[PDB]
């Protein structure tokens, strides 16, 4: 099974540097040539650098030419990327991604194939502002109304993105929304999710609201109950 | 030169610092050789006597040879030499030499396929720094080498009959090492760079990348044409040109240095899963010129002199 | 240096339909062209890698064409859960280079009415001096729709914010969450919160609502 993963993502002030890393399984790592893409909010996927199997040849966008380094370990596996002098264009989601080998397909030498596996991503956010953990509210159900009722969580006052919503620590999935966040005018985030079940499944199903924001350790488990007196 | 008469001394190829110098420092070298020949044509001429001949040199095409390069041991120490001829690179060599030098050296860039190197003087010998670890390599060396032919059309060739008598070969001794009752399966590369996939190597300053699936895919142990033709790719590529200090050397170009070869080992890594098929599966490796050094390098090591 | 083109930018197409993205480059690429496709938050999967080749896993209606400067993408059978961006990458050489933002591929289904629901602060939230009033509108399309909150009959502005998710992969439907908030002291101040919202799946505007003291 073809696993990447990105790790290292966060916040960092305008000037600062900071360095993703990437662990890599399921294939022969130091084979595969190696790619970093980046893609800003609500943008293009934009390609930024890739390093060959010897972590010796390596190729830089003209962009982040001159303060990106990428490099790799193949002998744990992993592969880097070191970011100096960040600007605020430089805020985005960065995706590690491997290089489609030499398939049978082909019939020419390049530098590169093109990606085909690519990790779920890490957030890199630019900014002064400092980290906040959120508040997790609840939304309760209500007495078409004999049929299906709606109930939630509203993820409220955080920074930076993401927050990682589940119910039922997982368990529960259909009828799920997890809306995108807002930026309020404070500066801080907010989103909500919410779940419909039907208006005869409350009192004997427990909905656990799985609330997670990395980015300030911030680990809570809400449930949402009808009120009542 | 001395022969240590009643030593037993114990080599470790695998923390051999003399395979990491070598694969730092040299470079293939290249210099102008001469293969002249004569000709004796009869000079018949009417009517069918002929009391004469005309001797004529011949075969003055220049091409250039690689020259052989030696590691030598700095003053105050010296290289022991392992003399059995079937070192496994790993414990006591019960006959020892010492030597000032190295054998000569022809170095050459290549995955897969080892070429141009030392042949066993035995049997054909296999070696791995861990038999276990499916990630190290396994360094096959045979006792008879195998002729490829390169052109610069792009192309290889291999006579089927031979390399079908090498794989017979590497296959047993891979059963011997493996389990005395197990099928030997030979495979394609799973993937990778060019360099890594196919049979890549150099030639002055130009590369070979040969589609080789033709030479790993069969079965052994389980109860076509005479000549194997590889299609290549040929590609310059001068950040492999060698770098000293300000001057980079440049190669002889591609009319200069014939590009056939004799092929003397393989490169191999083995799979994992421990399936217990009673079957391993093989695949050409590569990428890590430290494990071609190490097939020429697993007899030496260098010690003070007291 | 070379650039790519994709056209459309954005399309909509119904369930069945045969959706046909093209993609031209700025220079002679022979077949070095891969596809990708992205849905809303997650990575991008391959689809097709050097024009034609239909990667591992890739269902059978995803095929591709062309060589040279000009390359065509087809869906044979538009699904719902093929709703995403796609994006065309050249390898030729690097740098690597796409169309920005690709094309975006939208389904078109039968008018779908919101079903609407309305939220009061939590008495937790209320403790710490402010009260999120939220309205969600589950599962309706078209995208469009007015969302209006009053607070004793009173119209409000400038004290909401909306989010709307992306086309369900499922049943292609959008859902929107509006969120008004107030100060607590503002909140205590009037009794009747009401969210009324214009669609075009509704007979006429709906009104979802509640008083302080359920
Ligand atoms: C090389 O040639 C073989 C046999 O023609 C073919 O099956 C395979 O696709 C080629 N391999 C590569 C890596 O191009
Ligand atoms: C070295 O070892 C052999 C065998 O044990 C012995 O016969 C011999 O006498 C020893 N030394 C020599 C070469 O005299
Ligand atoms: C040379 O040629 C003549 C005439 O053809 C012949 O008679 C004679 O035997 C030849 N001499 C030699 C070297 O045999
Ligand atoms: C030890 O090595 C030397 C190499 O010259 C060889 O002559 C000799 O046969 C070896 N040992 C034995 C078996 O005598
Ligand atoms: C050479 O070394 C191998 C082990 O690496 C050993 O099995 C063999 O007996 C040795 N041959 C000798 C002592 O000449
Ligand atoms: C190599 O040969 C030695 C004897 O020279 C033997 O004792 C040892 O088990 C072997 N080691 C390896 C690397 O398999
Ligand atoms: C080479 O080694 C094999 C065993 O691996 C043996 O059968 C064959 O006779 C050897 N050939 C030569 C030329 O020594
Ligand atoms: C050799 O490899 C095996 C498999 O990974 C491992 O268990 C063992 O520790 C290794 N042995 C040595 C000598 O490093
Ligand atoms: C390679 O070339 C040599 C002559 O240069 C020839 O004897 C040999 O048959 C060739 N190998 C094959 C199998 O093409
Ligand atoms: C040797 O090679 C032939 C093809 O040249 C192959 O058909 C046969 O199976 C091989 N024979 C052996 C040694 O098993
Ligand atoms: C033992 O060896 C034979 C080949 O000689 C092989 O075909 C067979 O599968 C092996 N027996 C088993 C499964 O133990
Ligand atoms: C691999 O071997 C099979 C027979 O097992 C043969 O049919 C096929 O042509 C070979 N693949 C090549 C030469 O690409
Ligand atoms: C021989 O190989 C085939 C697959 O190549 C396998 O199905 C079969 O079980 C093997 N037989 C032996 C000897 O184990
Ligand atoms: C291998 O050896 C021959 C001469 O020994 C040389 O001409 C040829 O260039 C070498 N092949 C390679 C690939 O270096
Ligand atoms: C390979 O080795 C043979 C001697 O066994 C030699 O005559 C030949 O020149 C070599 N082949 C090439 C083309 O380097
Ligand atoms: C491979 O080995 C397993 C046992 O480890 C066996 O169950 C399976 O049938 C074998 N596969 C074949 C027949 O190739």
């Amino acid at each position: 099974q073809v696993q990447l993963v990105e790790s290292g993502g966060g916040v960092v002030q305008p000037g600062r540097s900071l360095r993703l890393s990437c662990a890599a399984s399921g294939f022969t790592f130091r084979n595969y040539a190696m790619h970093w893409v980046r893609q800003a909010p609500g943008k293009g996927l934009e390609w930024v650098a890739l390093i060959k199997y010897d972590g010796r040849n390596k190729y830089y966008a003209d962009s982040v030419k001159g303060r990106f380094s990428i490099s790799r370990d193949n002998s744990k596996n992993t592969l880097y990327l070191e970011m100096n002098s960040l600007r605020a264009e430089d805020t985005a989601v960065y995706y590690c991604a491997r290089d489609i080998g030499l398939k049978g397909e082909h019939y020419d030498i390049l530098t590169a194939y093109g990606p085909d596996y690519w990790g779920q991503g890490a957030l890199v956010t630019v900014s002064s502002a400092s980290t906040k953990g959120p508040s997790v509210f609840p939304l309760a159900p209500s007495s078409t109304s004999g049929g299906t009722a709606a109930l939630g969580c509203l993820v409220k006052d955080y920074f930076p993105e993401p927050v990682t919503v589940s119910w039922n620590s997982g368990a529960l999935t259909s009828g799920v929304h997890t809306f995108p966040a807002v930026l309020q005018s404070s500066g801080l985030y907010s989103l909500s999710s919410v779940v419909t079940v039907p208006s005869s499944s409350l009192g004997t199903q427990t909905y656990i609201c799985n609330v997670n924001h990395k980015p300030s350790n911030t680990k809570v488990d809400k449930k949402a109950e009808p009120k009542s007196c | 030169e001395v022969v240590l008469v009643n030593v037993t001394e114990n080599f470790n190829w695998c923390k051999n610092d003399m395979v990491e110098q070598m694969h730092e420092d040299i470079c293939s070298l290249w210099d102008q050789s001469l293969k002249p020949c004569v000709k004796l044509t009869p000079l018949c001429v009417g009517a069918g006597s002929c009391n004469t001949s005309v001797i004529t040199q011949a075969c003055p095409k220049v091409s250039f040879e690689p020259i052989p390069i030696h590691y030598c041991a700095p003053a105050g120490f010296a290289i022991l030499k392992c003399n059995n001829k079937t070192f496994n690179g790993t414990g006591p060599c019960t006959n020892v030499s010492t030597v000032q030098c190295t054998h000569g050296i022809r170095p050459v860039v290549s995955s897969q396929l080892l070429l141009n190197g030392s042949l066993a003087e035995e049997e054909v010998v296999i070696r791995s720094c861990n038999f276990t670890d499916n990630a190290k390599t396994i360094i096959v060396q045979l006792n008879t080498s195998v002729e490829i032919n390169c052109t610069g059309a792009g192309h290889c060739n291999i006579a089927r009959a031979k390399w079908n008598n090498t794989l017979k070969q590497i296959a047993s001794k891979l059963r011997e090492q493996f389990g005395n009752n197990k099928t030997i399966i030979f495979k394609q590369s799973s993937g990778g760079d060019p360099e890594i996939v196919t049979h890549w190597f150099n030639c002055g300053g130009e590369f070979f990348y040969c589609n080789s699936t033709q030479l790993f895919n069969s079965t052994w142990f389980n109860s076509g044409s005479d000549t194997i033709t590889l299609p290549c790719r040929i590609k310059q590529i001068i950040n492999m040109w060698c770098k000293v200090g300000k001057m980079m050397y440049a190669p002889p170009i591609s009319g200069q240095i014939r590009c056939s070869s004799n092929i003397t080992g393989l490169l191999l890594t083995r799979d994992g899963g421990n399936s217990n098929n009673e079957s391993e599966i093989f695949r050409p490796g590569g990428g890590d010129m430290r494990d071609n050094w190490r097939s020429e390098l697993y007899k030496y090591k260098v010690v003070k002199i007291e | 240096d070379i650039q790519m083109t994709q056209s459309p930018s954005s399309l909509s197409a119904s369930v069945g339909d045969r959706v046909t993205i093209t993609c031209q480059a700025s220079q002679d690429i022979r077949n070095y062209l891969n596809w990708y496709q992205q849905k809303p938050g997650k990575a991008p999967k391959l689809l097709i890698y050097d024009a034609s080749n239909s990667e591992t896993g890739v269902p059978s209606r995803f095929s591709g064409s062309g060589s040279g400067r000009d390359f065509t993408f087809t869906i044979s059978s538009l699904q719902p859960e093929d709703v995403a961006t796609y994006y065309c990458q050249q390898h030729q050489n690097v740098p690597l280079t796409t169309f920005g933002g690709g094309t975006k591929v939208e389904i078109k289904r039968t008018v779908a009415a919101p079903s609407v629901f309305i939220f009061p602060p939590s008495d937790e939230q209320l403790k710490s001096g402010t009260a999120s009033v939220v309205c969600l509108l589950n599962n309706f399309y078209p995208r469009e729709a007015k969302v209006q909150w009053k607070v004793d009959n009173a119209l409000q502005s400038g004290n909401s914010q909306e989010s709307v998710t992306e086309q369900d992969s499922k049943d292609s439907t959008y859902s929107l969450s509006s969120t008004l908030t107030l100060s607590k002291a503002d909140y205590e101040k009037h009794k009747v919160y009401a969210c009324e919202v214009t669609h075009q799946g509704l007979r006429s505007p709906v009104t979802k609502s509640f008083n302080r003291g359920e």
